[PDB]
């Protein structure tokens, strides 16, 4: 999964 | 609500000392409890908010991943018939998951939202209401699903609209907003260019105006930097 | 109960899809509804079971640790008044604690142990509640510590006394039930020569007996003689 | 802390 903040 | 006979500062007190016990759960509900007194948030107080709540829902999301899994897999050709317990199970999460999502979309529009004028919290709030729809596209299926992706979208667009008419390019929450922002058109929204153009404008914007910040905000906005350049990496 | 309207056989079911999720507490609630079917648990059963309530009790552990710690240093020579904060939601969170122990010994009491013949099943409860007994002497201070201590030794050595007269040295279960009576010794009975003598009798007739198993018996009994020589390691 | 199991 991709990053995320 | 459960929480309204806690004093606003022990509500806050209590989330901290819960995301040091790693109860993410309880310091949701402290904070949950915080914004009900019905005064703004500093900035410290939007990240705990943030935090529990990214937190539970990360966890539920991880859950429901797994289950969809086992469920596609036992509705493959060859699969032996199970029953319905593993749909049943998956609908499960998948409703804690999405109240948990509508409680903090209410939280942001009863009033979070509303009062908020500064670009610092207004893009924070509008950045979460993009996080929780996203999080309930993720799971829709219906016919309301284009209309929830609209949802997340039209969000992210009215904070990415303020955060580049009012923050610098290395601002860490302009830099987080167009890192998920990038991950929904990629994700959600079926749009990887934009998804790879975003994240890549964005980081050489933030990179042309490094030169500008103190060695700890540069430690901030390159950390976020980063992030965009691992998905970058992901994605080409 | 919830669960008195679901299958038994989809309560175990969705117990393992809670357990491949890490969804303990799904996990432990699934468990319970099946206790209380009234039915005997098998061998895998029983896993479930003691999986799911112990890692929905080591988190609770392990945060009271956390919070009992800060409590603590609250406390000492020098330390700013903080007001009751700390105390609420340590004794929150160890109340949350105390109400999981209770579940488990209730159901160890209606009616698992009572019909438990076998040793395999009767040591396995036995063991259980000398464990949630011992639980709730970790965070005990009032007038009934001591007996909860008893009562966690009374059913350890219960448990002890059927494993050497029906149980082989190398069985699994009478290895962990004497590894928890040692760290019961060590930690709650202030009786560390007895913790160490435990173990390493248990460690060595367990070595003699290898010679008796099959390799995958052999390799479940070598990892929990390992857990028994790690623990001798720390204390000596 | 000590293992248990
Ligand atoms: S608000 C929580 C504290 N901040 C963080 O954990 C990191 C990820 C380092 O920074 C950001 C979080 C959220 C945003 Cl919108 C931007 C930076
Ligand atoms: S019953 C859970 C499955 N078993 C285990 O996880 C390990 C730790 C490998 O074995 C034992 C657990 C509990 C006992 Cl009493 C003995 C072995
Ligand atoms: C924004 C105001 O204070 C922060 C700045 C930067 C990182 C963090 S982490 C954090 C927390 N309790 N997780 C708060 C903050
Ligand atoms: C005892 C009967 O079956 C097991 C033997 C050995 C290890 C495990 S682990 C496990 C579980 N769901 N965690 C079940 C078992
Ligand atoms: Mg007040
Ligand atoms: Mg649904
Ligand atoms: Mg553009
Ligand atoms: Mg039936
Ligand atoms: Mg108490
Ligand atoms: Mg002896």
């Amino acid at each position: 999964f991709p990053a995320t903040v | 609500g459960a929480m309204g006979s806690m004093e606003r500062a022990s509500l806050i007190q209590k989330a901290k000392l819960a995301e040091q016990a790693e109860r993410y759960e309880d310091m949701a509900a402290f904070m949950k409890g915080a914004v009900e007194k019905g005064e703004e948030l500093s900035c410290e107080e939007r990240c705990l908010l943030s935090v529990a709540y990214k937190n539970v829902v990360g966890g539920q999301r991880a859950a429901w991943r797994v289950l969809s899994s086992i469920e596609q897999k036992s509705n493959e050709e060859g699969s032996e018939e199970k029953g319905p317990e593993v749909r049943e199970y998956r609908e499960k999460v998948e409703t804690e998951l999405q109240g948990v999502c509508d409680t903090v979309l209410g939280l942001l529009d009863s009033h979070l939202i509303k009062e908020a004028g500064d670009a610092e919290s207004r893009v924070f709030y509008l950045k979460m209401k993009g996080d929780y729809y996203r999080y309930l596209a993720e799971v829709a299926t219906g016919d309301d699903k284009k209309r929830i992706i609209d949802s997340a979208r039209s969000a992210y667009q009215e904070a990415m609209d303020i955060s580049k008419k009012e923050m610098p390019p290395t601002n860490p929450i302009r830099l987080g907003l167009a890192l998920n922002f990038s991950v929904f058109h990629y994700e959600i929204a079926n749009s990887p260019e934009e998804a790879i153009s975003l994240a890549k404008t964005t980081f050489d914007e933030a990179m042309a105006d490094l030169h500008t910040l103190s060695e700890d905000s540069y430690k901030d906005s390159t950390l976020i930097m980063q992030l965009l350049r691992d998905n970058l990496t992901l994605w080409t």
